């Protein structure tokens, strides 16, 4: 195998896959609802929905970055949820912008990031980026 | 600072090689550890600590994480051997491997079957957390290759198959170039010439030699002067590692029952003489050592481990008293004991029952299910097992049967559990640890270091008395609470700064004994 290294997080139903690194979308999704979700964990053992997001360190601080453009401009939001070991929520941050900095809480066992929605007509999506900051 | 050298092994003859197991064949043998207990103490009470890993663990990130020590700094023998430079993890999707164009995929509920032009090409299996764990490769209905993936997102290793048998395994670098090759027939390990820069010796006879090499080189050239080494007592002899320790350093030797229950006291003599400090998680093993080796009695101390992944129990937020009843299915079924519990739950309509079965395969779970159905049908009424939620609004029952595969499984189940019953002759050790950790009382048939009679739980004479035990904690609030108290002030004096304090004090007390001669 060649494995195809990259440190970016890709996408993985008008959802059109014009490339691994670019995805088209047309609205179907209520304002406030979820357009997509990434998780650092399996929802249940059998699940064919495999984790996408890397393991994080507690107390440390990171930068979550969208690389996408939404046709009705500032329409797609970016929610970030931290869950504990019992699957109960811990905390949630939403960001209108395309960059966000959070500090990974010390109760957090896993995390998910969702793309939420304002009135979104269409978007082109490239990726997410997480790197450690200070 | 403090260095920890864990004993994290495989179960084969290659002990330095951790087992690779698909998510479904997964079963519970104890993964929590005296080491993990200790390292966790250093991370709260923020002290500096580092981990020295001598074993091959392609999936060690999820392991550390799952065990709540992901933030610990580690040096890894096989990370040097394979020239893994960055700890950056890229969670691999199947989509980005990638395969030939003709490959079609078929999704088993267990794995993924890749066929190309109708012929079986590959099985893609997953690990308990859901990352690609390994892929089997096929050439004409014959297994030829096995790729083992690193949880950081590359091919860590390849096993080659001759006539359907392991012949050879080479360990790649994250770029794909083999660095060492290991021959698995009785028999050595060869270094790839291109990378001779990083290995003194060009070939090694047994794998532990190359291991012993890289480890000692770290301890000599990279350890800050006067440090402290906590060594998990490995199954055989500790000379391998003890005789690599600095001239000026303190050594702590740590004994965990699950690991060292079976060891003859005679071969301990060498390692027990060297060690500055000795720790056991069993009182009577401390005593066994203090009698056979009376000259070193003073340096052996008892320390009980506790899993702090367990939040304290939220069973006060429930009207229903939930009962966790443990069944070891390697012992077959015991109709008398299953019935005494089923009968107690029938009588007290304010209770729910989870029957936690471990060491069981899919079909053995069904056996437990039928035996419960049967016993209920023949002697009781199934209608008395319908839950309030369902019959106060009118199917769903007050009892169900859960397969306990993970420790995580059990941790979840214990969150709202009010009472633990284990009627085996050897009670699942992790459940005893998890029980006292979450502050839930326990009923066992044999005494232990985690359950104190009429304080922490009840120690039954025979299962005939099961109701007297059950009542003691299920009836009223007083006893159940005097037990949360007892359990809490026992979690306290075994996971504070207090414990490391006691270690430093015990190290000073071991010097003041040397001056006596």
């Amino acid at each position: 195998m060649k494995i195809q290294k990259h440190k970016e997080i890709y996408w993985g139903s008008t959802i059109i896959f014009h490339s691994p690194d670019q995805v088209y979308f047309e609205n179907l999704i209520a304002s406030g609802q979820t357009i997509h979700e990434w998780s650092s964990s399996w929802n249940y053992q059998g699940d064919r929905q495999v984790p996408s997001l890397p393991l994080l360190k507690r107390g440390r601080s990171y930068s979550l970055t969208r690389d996408m453009t939404s046709y009705p401009s500032e329409s797609v939001f970016l929610k970030l949820i931290f869950f504990d070991r019992y699957n109960r929520e811990v905390s949630n941050h939403v960001e209108r912008s395309d960059k966000m900095t959070f500090t990974y809480p010390e109760e957090a066992y896993s995390y998910k990031v969702q793309l939420l929605s304002a009135g979104v007509e269409s978007f082109e999506f490239h990726c997410l980026r997480i790197e450690e900051i200070l | 600072m403090y260095y920890f050298i864990p004993s994290w092994s495989g179960s084969g003859k290659r002990v330095w090689h951790r087992d690779i197991i698909p998510w479904y064949r997964s079963m519970q043998r104890l993964e929590f550890d005296d080491t993990i207990h200790q390292i966790r103490i250093f991370h709260s009470e923020n002290l500096p600590v580092k981990l020295l890993l001598q074993a091959y663990m392609p999936h060690a990130r999820y392991f550390l994480h799952r065990q709540d020590i992901f933030e610990t700094e580690y040096y890894s023998v096989f990370d040097e051997i394979q020239a893994v430079e960055s700890n950056d993890m890229q969670v691999l999707q199947i989509k980005d491997l990638e395969w030939e164009d003709d490959c079609e995929f078929i999704y088993t509920p267990f794995l993924i079957i890749v066929r190309r032009q109708g012929q079986l090409y590959a099985h893609v299996e997953f690990g308990v957390e859901g990352f690609i764990s390994f892929i089997k490769f096929f050439k004409d209905d014959q297994l030829e290759k096995l790729n083992i993936f690193d949880d950081r997102g590359f091919v860590s290793s390849i096993v080659y198959y001759e006539d359907g048998q392991e012949v050879c395994q080479d360990y790649l670098n994250p770029n794909g170039d083999w660095r060492i090759r290991e021959y698995l027939k009785f028999s050595h390990v060869v270094v790839n010439p291109v990378f001779s820069r990083d290995f003194d010796k060009l070939e090694y006879e047994c794998m532990p030699d190359l291991i012993l090499e890289k480890l000692g080189y770290y301890i000599s050239h990279n350890v800050e002067e006067d440090s402290r080494f906590v060594v998990a007592a490995q199954p055989f002899t500790n000379q391998g590692v003890l005789d690599l320790l600095p001239q000026h350093s303190h050594s702590i030797l740590s004994f965990f029952h699950e690991r060292n229950q079976a060891s003859n006291i005679e071969n301990l003599k060498a390692d027990l003489e060297y060690a500055d400090l000795v720790l056991t998680d069993r009182m009577d093993f401390k005593e066994t050592l203090q009698n056979y080796f009376p000259l070193q009695a003073e340096k052996i101390h008892y320390l009980s481990p506790f899993d702090t992944r367990l939040q304290l129990g939220k069973s006060q937020q429930r009207h229903e008293s939930k009962i966790f009843y443990q069944i070891d299915l390697s012992e077959l079924l015991n109709d008398y004991a299953i019935f005494k519990v089923l009968f107690y739950v029938a009588q007290h309509p304010d209770t729910e029952l989870v029957i936690g079965v471990y060491n069981a395969w899919q079909e053995g779970i069904k056996q437990v299910e039928n035996k419960v159905e049967e016993l209920i049908s023949d002697y009781l009424d199934l209608k008395d097992f319908i839950k309030k939620s369902f019959k106060n609004n009118q199917l769903e029952y007050r009892f169900r049967i859960r397969n306990i595969t993970d420790e995580l499984s059990l941790i979840q189940e214990l969150d709202d559990t009010r009472l633990i019953i284990d009627l085996s002759q050897q009670p699942n050790l992790y459940t005893q640890i998890a029980g006292i950790s979450a502050g839930i009382p326990q009923i066992n048939l044999v005494a232990s270091d985690y359950v104190t009679h009429l304080q922490n739980g009840y120690i039954l004479d025979s299962i005939s008395q099961l109701a007297v035990a059950a009542d003691y904690y299920l009836q009223g609030l007083k006893n159940w609470n005097q037990a949360l108290i007892y359990s809490i002030e026992k979690i306290k004096l075994n996971t504070g700064h207090q414990v490391i304090k006691r270690w430093e004090k015990w190290l000073k007390e071991a010097i003041d004994e040397k001056v006596d001669k």
